[PDB]
């Protein structure tokens, strides 16, 4: 259950191990609460359960934050956090040319931008609130400055 | 500072369990508890956010409610020895949250006498938490790991004793 | 230099309104310190640069973390902050419909998913950790159950 | 969060300010300072890390470092007014770091003096921070304009008030 993860999130230092079984059970069991559960119990018990998952997240990436190795399930998602610190490091440190609000990035992946078609290698100068995305989904990868 | 771990606690609290005398029959179910069936004369454990939707449903009452006395004798237990660090009132996991559904229900009646009812317990909490704050702050600046007095601090307070500890450590230490 | 930013992020509550201006003007000193400043005082001072930009990130993402609105250059960095979050929510409270791994998304735009071409409007069944990355990037959408 | 800042702190104590005397002309450059050119015999302000890079090429020589005069100097002024919260004396931000600065050249030198020395440092600092704590504590819950304090508390210090004034705060409202 997701007060059991809470609890034990609080009490323990490092990020506890939720590993992905234990999160499919426990949807599973949401799920199969339809057939029993009221629509008005449900539905104020979202409210409850859906403020402990929240709880979970807020905990698990306040450890991220405070240096703790990330392990479980969801190592994908605090890895999208790594790549969200590192474009913020780079960026501060002069390592991406940019043009006002523009970044320079290489394609990785044939992309569609301004309904037009970019091939692998090619420069494509786009706002850093579209590029990180991308960026993300490996579409896109920073042009690097070696200031070193 | 502690903000998150706050929120943790508080939204850990709405599944605590709380005893509730059941007054008339229910059966239903929850992701909680799974397949329940409730008895007229029978006391029984639920989670807090069930037995408050049962308890707006008339089919239960809630139990272990604090009260404006039990509030003035926390105070008064706390003023004999405000000095002595070492002499908090054992209150518990569950107080923070019984206090806050003790002020909701006030908050939610909105008539004169919740009014002033209200404000006298917010100068009776306001003393407790003053006169408790300092105790624990010295008991954290003295450094002393008792188990007996950590018991007796609530989830809250507890967390604001090990972050001051663990930042003088840290600071001093270092 | 980036310790200016810090500080004052290290003082006050509420997130610093940095506008990107700020930013520009120290990676435009960075940059032009590459003709003048020797190697051997540029690389230690990077390294402690490096550091601040680290740390003017987690704490700003800490700010996030306890509710704080966040407004600035790095604005569209914390709104991919809350959509990871979000997605947790989601995923803990049965809104998602997944199958072993694998999340069930709607396509928003034309996308090239294992060699194969699908449009908007197609459902693709596919792993949680590729699925989020096109979440982010607004190639996808995950199916979301409605309640009742 | 605390860990956080703790970070922070401790990468700002590398760019605070030192005043140092010049013994060598030098020109040069970084990227906080840009170009700069240094004179014999005139006092300048230069980045920390700066200042030690120059310190060990002989080019110039910190001034403001701490001494164990200054720690009892210190110490005998904060005994003055023990059960005043009011009556911290002002350090400043850099106060830690150069006491750090002036017990690890005690270490470096390995001397029976040097290690007599610190020693004696550790204790007075151990009375310093007992003082200053518990008027720390007491000045966090007295609720008093606090401005040419703050500006007269360390680093680590401003952290530890302003962490206990924003607990008792966030308490208060948690269950207020």
């Amino acid at each position: 259950m997701l007060d059991e993860l809470v609890k034990k999130e609080l009490s323990e230092e490092e990020i506890t191990e939720i590993k992905l079984e234990e999160i499919i059970k426990y949807i599973t069991l949401i799920k199969k609460s339809k057939t029993f559960v009221s629509s008005e119990i449900r539905k104020e018990e979202l409210k409850f359960l859906s403020e402990l998952a929240e709880s979970l997240f807020e905990l698990r990436l306040s450890k991220v934050l405070e240096g703790k190795v990330g392990k479980g399930f969801d190592e994908f998602i605090f890895d999208i956090f790594k790549i969200l610190k590192q474009f913020y490091v780079d960026l501060l440190t002069g390592r991406y040319i940019i043009y006002n609000d523009k970044i320079y990035c290489i394609v990785q992946k044939p992309l569609i931008y301004n309904d037009h078609r970019v091939n692998e290698g090619d420069v494509l100068v786009l706002p850093m609130r579209e590029a990180l995305p991308l960026i993300i989904a490996s579409y896109l990868t920073p042009y690097k400055i070696d200031i070193e | 500072m502690i903000e998150v771990k706050l929120r943790a606690i508080k939204r850990l609290s709405n599944v605590y369990t709380r005893r509730v005398m059941i007054i008339e029959d229910w059966n239903g179910s929850s992701i909680t508890t799974g397949n329940i069936e409730l008895v007229k004369g029978s006391e029984n454990q639920l989670p807090q956010w069930l037995a408050i939707i049962l308890e707006g449903k008339k089919v239960a009452k809630i139990e272990d409610k604090i009260s404006i006395e039990d509030l003035g004798r926390i105070l008064f237990q706390e003023r004999q020895n405000m000095n002595t660090p070492a002499s908090l009132v054992p209150l518990g996991k569950d107080f923070t949250s019984r206090v806050q559904l003790y002020l909701e229900t006030l908050r939610k009646d909105n008539n004169v006498e919740s009014l002033e009812k209200l404000r006298k317990s917010i100068g009776i909490l306001n003393e407790i938490i003053k006169i408790r704050l300092r105790k624990l702050i010295q008991l954290a600046f003295l450094n002393i790991d008792d188990q007996n007095l950590i018991n007796g601090m609530t989830e809250e307070e507890l967390l604001i004793y090990k972050t001051i500890k663990q930042l003088i450590k840290e600071l001093y230490g270092d």
